[PDB]
DNA sequence: AAAAAAA
DNA sequence: AAAAAAAA
């Protein structure tokens, strides 16, 4: 799969969605 | 009663789909307005090869695809689409010969052929909205192969050269990386990502989307953002009583365009590259917020940090 | 008792568009100062084709530009400029014959010549300022599509070859960027994206911006700064009773021509020299922000 | 401020 | 989120 989530709508660009923290 | 493009778009499918053609299907809009972009851009079989500048390699294909047959009446097309007796005819007089440009016909002064360019131009682009819509619902269910980092997923969609050509400021890929690498001149147009495209069932009627409407969370979701936009936008939507599988639009994003965040260096200041992140340190990105506009007012959500594809998912399990 | 530069302007500006031309409104001074700049740049439909270097793609557009008709009196420019019947006469008369240089006019010793010629360059010179101050009033509410990134947003405002050659401390873009990315000479102008322009209003009469000036918070902003500058230049301005989207001139920042948030601009009030801490977001997005 | 001088 | 230009 792809964790990815782009940078929309004034939001910043994740390049994994689990790693954040 | 309705714009010249739509009025086009509704005569062209009727005319080369009889009473096939459901005005009220999604699915079915974006496979006929597939086809009739196919159709007005010599892609189908039996129509005139491209050979003005190709390769040998793509002059094997246009050769190939020029000897073989042309689509029969009553062939299927997609799902519930079927092929008039008289589509033929429309392909002959409304399709511009290969090579056609504006400048040429004006230069002739027929209007009829001016009005035809001017259609075939209007078509296209309809046809290249819906196919970019229908790109944006399709990953909303289906991660495309290609996009494995935040780099491949900047030029999404991947859609042809004609449909760059058609609507260069909503289509990505090849072309619009080639265009944004390349030199920039007062033409250029971004390619707006999150831009808003009414599904095909009111583009073609020519509503615009706005509050209130009766549309299911994935079709709006593919007008609104596509799969690996967060989940948060998810909220611009409301199952209606009884749930069922139709809800409403409650809201839509702000900022959907023109998203500018540098400080350029100015009276002693320091440039900034982004806002958003240069704070003190604090970089915590899920403390973030979208503006939605309701009809009550505008309200600022958190974003939830995760892919709307992976909402999607887990919603459905 | 204006200087010449803006008395060529003005004479200009009425000869060419008659009682049509307002004085008192921005976009119609940058509209008019627009026509008049693509007239003396030989831009407009039916004047001589630029054919000296020209690639078949440009041979072509120039061919097609000389042979397409040219502007007839009564035509729309803009909003509420029309043209009228003495236009030709003075793209005529005051419109140097196309590739002419200055010092063959002063060799030839003509003083007639050597005025126009004078004018000419004194005229593109005003019409360039106008549109960079334009350009500024554009960019703070709608971004260009070229600016991305810092490296881009360096190069503000981009305008075409004939602004850069007429006002190259001001004009950014391609030809800014060619300039500085390449060997220089001592008479080198380096970009100011932040010198102080009069409103067109302002400029026409001599009128210099200074503090106490009814104003408009764009129109401020667009003097002073662009859209991507920091928003904390608003506090130069501030509404009068009942705002009506009109305000005064508090102050004009200098070197116009943790601790990232914490730096300061300098502001000349009319008692003094202040420090006003930055608010660290763009004047685009505190304007967007602010709208409602 | 005077001088100089297109993808 | 009008119109005129205009292929790896």
């Amino acid at each position: 799969s792809c964790f990815l989530v782009v940078a929309s709508h004034g939001l910043s660009a994740i390049a994994d969605s689990r790693i954040e923290g | 009663e309705l714009p010249r493009n739509l009025e086009v778009f509704n005569e062209a499918c009727g005319h080369v789909f009889g009473s096939s053609f459901n005005r009220e299907d999604n699915s079915v809009i974006s496979d006929a307005a597939a086809f009739l972009f196919k159709m007005h851009t010599h892609s189908l079989d039996g129509q005139e090869a491209k050979v003005l500048r190709a390769s040998e390699k793509k002059r094997e294909r246009e050769n190939a695809k020029k000897s073989r047959k042309a689509p029969e009446a009553g062939m299927r097309v997609g799902r519930s689409l079927i092929l008039t007796s008289r589509w033929t005819e429309y392909c002959a007089t409304c399709v511009p010969a290969l090579g056609s440009k504006m400048k040429v016909i004006k230069a002739s002064g027929d209007a009829a052929m001016i009005q035809m360019m001017k259609d075939h131009n209007s078509l296209l682009r309809v046809c290249v909205r819906i196919e970019v819509w229908k790109a944006r619902y399709v990953s909303l269910v289906a991660l495309d192969e290609r996009i494995q980092t935040l780099e491949d997923a900047q030029w999404f969609p991947y859609l042809s050269g004609d449909s760059y050509r058609a609507c260069p400021g909503l289509v990505g890929g090849y072309f619009a990386k080639k265009a944004a690498a390349g030199e920039r001149g007062k033409n250029y147009k971004k390619l707006n990502q999150t831009a808003i495209i009414p599904p095909p069932r009111f583009l073609i009627i020519g509503h615009r989307l706005q509050i209130g409407d009766q549309v299911t969370l994935r079709e709006l979701l593919a007008s609104i953002a596509w799969g690996l936009c967060d989940g948060v936008l998810a909220e611009c939507w409301s199952p209606s009583q009884g749930d069922g599988s139709i809800g409403v639009v409650v809201g839509l994003p702000l900022q959907a365009t023109g998203s500018c965040f540098l400080v350029v260096a100015s009276h002693g200041l320091s440039a900034i590259a982004d806002s958003r992140i240069e704070g003190t340190g604090n970089t915590n990105l899920l403390e973030e917020c979208i503006a939605i506009q309701k009809q009550d007012g505008v309200i600022k959500c958190k974003r939830s940090g995760k892919s709307l594809y992976h909402c999607l998912k887990e919603t459905a399990g």
